[PDB]
């Protein structure tokens, strides 16, 4: 949200679920954030480089977090040349 | 029996979006349904949808962005003049900054903002946001 | 003085975390009220809303305990609610103040129409429900004021909202449920996905990961 | 009945934990040791603690006792439990797999893995 | 000759350990990892997906700057030695046996912990740790059999988490993968650590 002038007005921008697109609220203590490390040509972890995924409590309580994260990681690894 | 195919389509999309599904199925298809979906897609509330031919009313598969809070039908289709749009939006939409009411006017099926722009009235079909 | 027992408390005492928005972003639980006192303590105000006696029947009569309802807020988008039951009124009020501090949440404020100046009302239509009490907030134009009962009006004032329309259904004379429904309605402000939030989220390191080395000792 | 209270049990457990080296299986020597290494307000309590400590030592000699953590027992268990056999108990030379696992491997393309044979 | 690749040898070891043998029932959220059902009724787990999930879990684990923020625990007796060895070699913390309720939520508890990651041998027997972690924004990794519940499981590794050999081999492979990603050991299927150190022993 912005003013007519163009100033940012919101207190903060909440994160969104990587799978459901839902807004992750401040009291959502079932939500998690995961970093998947990247590997070089020799299968060694490159420090500081990873793909970040966030899951809201709703999807994790449903048990669908595993498959959603698997699909998201597969797509992101295909895009990022991590194989 | 089936009375409003548009209601069934919108309710299926709403339930699927709440469940988090990436795709939903609409059966039977209709040109009113297609126009509603095109209005929704114009504003980024849905992805690509595909019509399936079966030598019958048809079928539609809709991609869901995850941006749809709620889409609904209004029944019966009340008469809405150009001056009643403000009241209808106040009744139905969460805010004046976003959200759309779909009307069927003699100029075609369109959202309420376009109806205000063209100064055309008609009948209310539904809403989405 | 204060000896933090949590990573968040250690970071807040070490000045690594300086704004409540940093904690709100990652949805981290807050289990020490000293965190809130350090972060937004100076601007916070408290108010006892109700002292409610409750009684448990026993073999030798009725055991009476008192329920304290406390509301805290900075009047600038932060508000918290605290409920505590204790044998003494003073102990209940202290516990309620602590719990209200521990439960402070961010409140999203938007514009009714034209977006000039600071936000004055709720961004959208929101509804809260506790027990049978349902509280609905509707955006209002500038100058409309807070159209609400005294309990919701106080809760909204502590949240910094300038004008809003409200409607309530159910047993609003159940003060606890009334205030809890108002609090739930206010919390739901930041959970509604609007088109202005359609932008892709760009994640940032969590405080436990950003300051992992410091917390390693 | 004669059921040792929490005080006696805790005192005996802690005393055995801290001074297992000097402990004996004789009640009188144990009570002398307790007099030396602990402050017990009452003689009766000292006697009860000494008796329960003797009972605990008798139990320990047989084997482990829950609630008592002796450094030598844990070290000996770790030493015995960190050993490995000469040959690993995983035979990759011959692997008996049903047909379904064979289709599994064929789908994986691993239809030539050495040691994989149908029943 | 024809030296096998790392994946080939890993899957051969998994087959030797019977990692691909599921139960007679399949959870609807574990079906994507099951290959097919045999005439007896035992579901056969796709070992390629198991290996890929092991690699994914190792990728997640390696990115944790401080290994002491990772907690791996096993409720069942068979996996206790495996989790102990995994913590010993990877450098994380291990909890073998019963899990004290409130360990993740009761900040005044002596055993209070704030792990950045949780590794569990079985979601069914480790239900309480998973439920508690659901209250503290803690990601979860678990070895899931065909009938394991997927609720509050972020990264499920489809494997037989009931046999001692299978559990030991799974934890040994995970430790080797993490160490290789860290760069502290050589790449490939070979690791100086003897796999049977992870097996439950009478
Ligand atoms: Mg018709």
């Amino acid at each position: 949200m912005q003013n007519e002038e163009g100033q940012n007005v919101d207190l903060y921008i909440p994160r969104k679920c990587s799978a459901t697109n839902r807004v992750i609220t401040s009291k959502d203590h079932a939500s998690v954030q995961l970093n998947v490390g990247h590997l070089d040509d020799k299968g060694l972890y490159i420090p500081g480089s990873f793909t970040t995924f966030a899951l809201c409590g709703f999807i994790r309580a449903q048990g669908d977090a595993d498959s959603a994260l698997d699909r998201l990681w597969q797509k992101k690894k295909v895009e990022a040349r991590q194989q | 029996v089936r009375v409003s195919v548009l209601n069934d389509a919108l309710k299926s999309m709403y339930n699927a979006e709440k469940r988090g599904k990436r795709q939903v199925m609409i059966r039977p298809s209709s040109k009113v349904i297609i126009k509603f979906l095109i209005v929704m897609q114009k504003h980024g509330y849905i992805g690509e949808f595909e019509y399936v031919d079966d030598h019958r009313s048809g079928k539609i598969v809709v991609e869901l962005n995850g941006r749809l809070n709620k889409c609904g039908v209004i029944s019966p289709r009340f008469d809405v003049g150009v001056k009643e749009i403000e009241g209808w939006t106040a009744r139905l939409l969460p805010s004046r900054q976003f959200g759309y009411i779909v009307l069927t006017t003699s100029a075609g099926i369109m959202d309420h903002e376009e109806a205000r722009r063209k100064n055309v009235g008609g009948k209310v079909l539904g809403f989405f946001y | 003085k204060w000896v933090p027992v949590t990573k968040l408390g250690r970071l807040v005492k070490d000045n690594k975390i300086r704004s409540l928005e940093q904690i709100y972003l990652h949805s981290l639980p807050i289990k020490e009220f000293q965190i809130i006192d350090t972060l937004i303590g100076p601007s916070l105000k408290d108010e006892v809303m109700k002292i409610m006696p409750v009684q448990k029947q026993t073999r030798a009569g009725q055991r009476t305990r008192f329920k304290a309802f406390v509301v805290v807020g900075d009047g600038n988008g932060h508000v918290g609610l605290g409920v505590k039951c204790s044998k003494e009124v003073a102990t209940a009020i202290r516990g309620a103040i602590i719990l209200a501090k521990l439960s402070v949440i961010p409140v999203r404020r938007g514009y009714w129409g034209n977006k000039i100046g600071k936000p004055h009302t709720v961004p959208c239509k929101v509804t809260g429900k506790c027990g049978s009490v349902t509280v609905r907030m509707v955006p209002a134009p500038r100058g409309a004021g807070i159209v609400a009962a005294r309990v919701p009006k106080k809760v909204l004032q502590f949240a910094g909202i300038e004008d809003v329309f409200t409607s309530s259904r159910g047993s609003t004379k159940t003060l606890g449920n009334f205030v809890k429904a108002t609090f739930d309605c206010l919390m739901k402000t930041y959970g509604f996905l609007t088109p202005d939030f359609w932008k892709e989220t760009r994640f940032t390191k969590s405080p436990f990961q950003e300051y992992a080395d410091i917390l390693s000792k | 009945g004669r059921v040792r209270t929490k005080t006696v049990k805790k005192s005996s457990r802690q005393v055995i934990e801290r001074y297992y080296s000097k402990m004996t299986l004789d009640f009188h020597t144990n009570k002398k040791i307790l007099e030396e290494v602990a402050i017990i307000p009452s003689k009766r309590l000292r006697n009860k603690i000494a008796g329960f400590s003797t009972h605990l030592m008798k139990r320990i000699q047989k084997g482990p006792v829950r609630g008592i953590s002796l450094k030598l027992q844990e070290e000996e268990r770790e030493r015995r439990m960190d050993f490995v056999p000469d040959e690993s108990a995983i035979q990759t030379d011959r692997i008996e797999v049903d047909k379904e696992t064979i289709d599994l491997l064929a789908s994986l393309g691993m239809s030539e893995l050495p040691g994989v044979v149908l029943k | 000759g024809r030296t096998l690749s790392t994946k080939e040898a890993d899957i051969q070891m998994m087959l030797a350990a019977e990692v691909h043998l599921g139960t007679k029932n399949c959870d609807f959220q574990m079906e994507r990892y099951v290959f097919k059902r045999r005439n007896d009724g035992i579901y056969i787990i796709n070992l390629g997906k198991t290996w890929e999930k092991l690699q994914m879990a190792a990728r997640v684990i390696v990115a944790i700057e401080n290994p002491k923020d990772i907690i791996v625990q096993s409720a069942r007796p068979y996996g206790q030695r495996a989790v102990l060895k995994f913590a010993q070699y990877t450098g994380a913390n291990a909890i073998a046996g019963r899990h004290t309720p409130g360990t993740f939520t009761n900040q005044l508890q002596t055993s209070y912990s704030e792990p950045r990651l949780l590794i569990l041998t079985d979601p069914r027997t480790d239900h309480q740790p998973i439920k508690e972690a659901a209250l503290g924004n803690i990601p979860t990794i678990a070895f899931c059999d065909t009938d394991s519940p997927m609720r509050y499981v972020d990264i499920g590794i489809p494997a037989n988490n009931k046999g001692k050999h299978s559990i030991g081999v799974l934890f040994w492979l995970l430790a080797r993968m993490v160490l290789q990603m860290r760069g502290s050991i050589n790449q490939g299927h070979k690791w100086d650590v003897m796999v049977d150190l992870f097996f439950y022993r009478e």
